[PDB]
């Protein structure tokens, strides 16, 4: 009976945390303004 | 005498576990700095 040392199968943990409404999304160039942002504002040469 | 055999499955030769792609592009960008309000009203300059 001492063969009980075993990591438990079927590995789910029951998610006690907040559910993920917003997952990390890569915001990059096309959804990145700049350019005209300093053209409408003239941050000087 | 018996001979060996150079037999390969067509699924095993072409599907070896490939090296994992190198995870990259962890690019993070910063906003332009804010600017002050250097402006009047009509009832601050003319009065």
């Amino acid at each position: 009976p001492s063969a009980g040392a075993s990591i438990q199968a079927a590995g789910k943990e029951i998610d006690w945390s907040e559910k993920k409404l917003f997952r990390k999304a890569v915001v990059s160039t096309v959804f990145a303004s700049d350019q005209v942002a300093e053209r409408l504002r003239q941050d000087l040469p | 005498p018996t001979l060996p055999f150079h037999g390969e499955s067509a699924y095993r030769t072409d599907y070896v576990p490939k090296p994992l792609p190198e995870v990259a592009k962890p690019v993070e960008v910063k906003l332009p700095p804010t600017l002050p309000f250097n402006a009047q009203s009509c009832y601050r300059s003319e009065y």
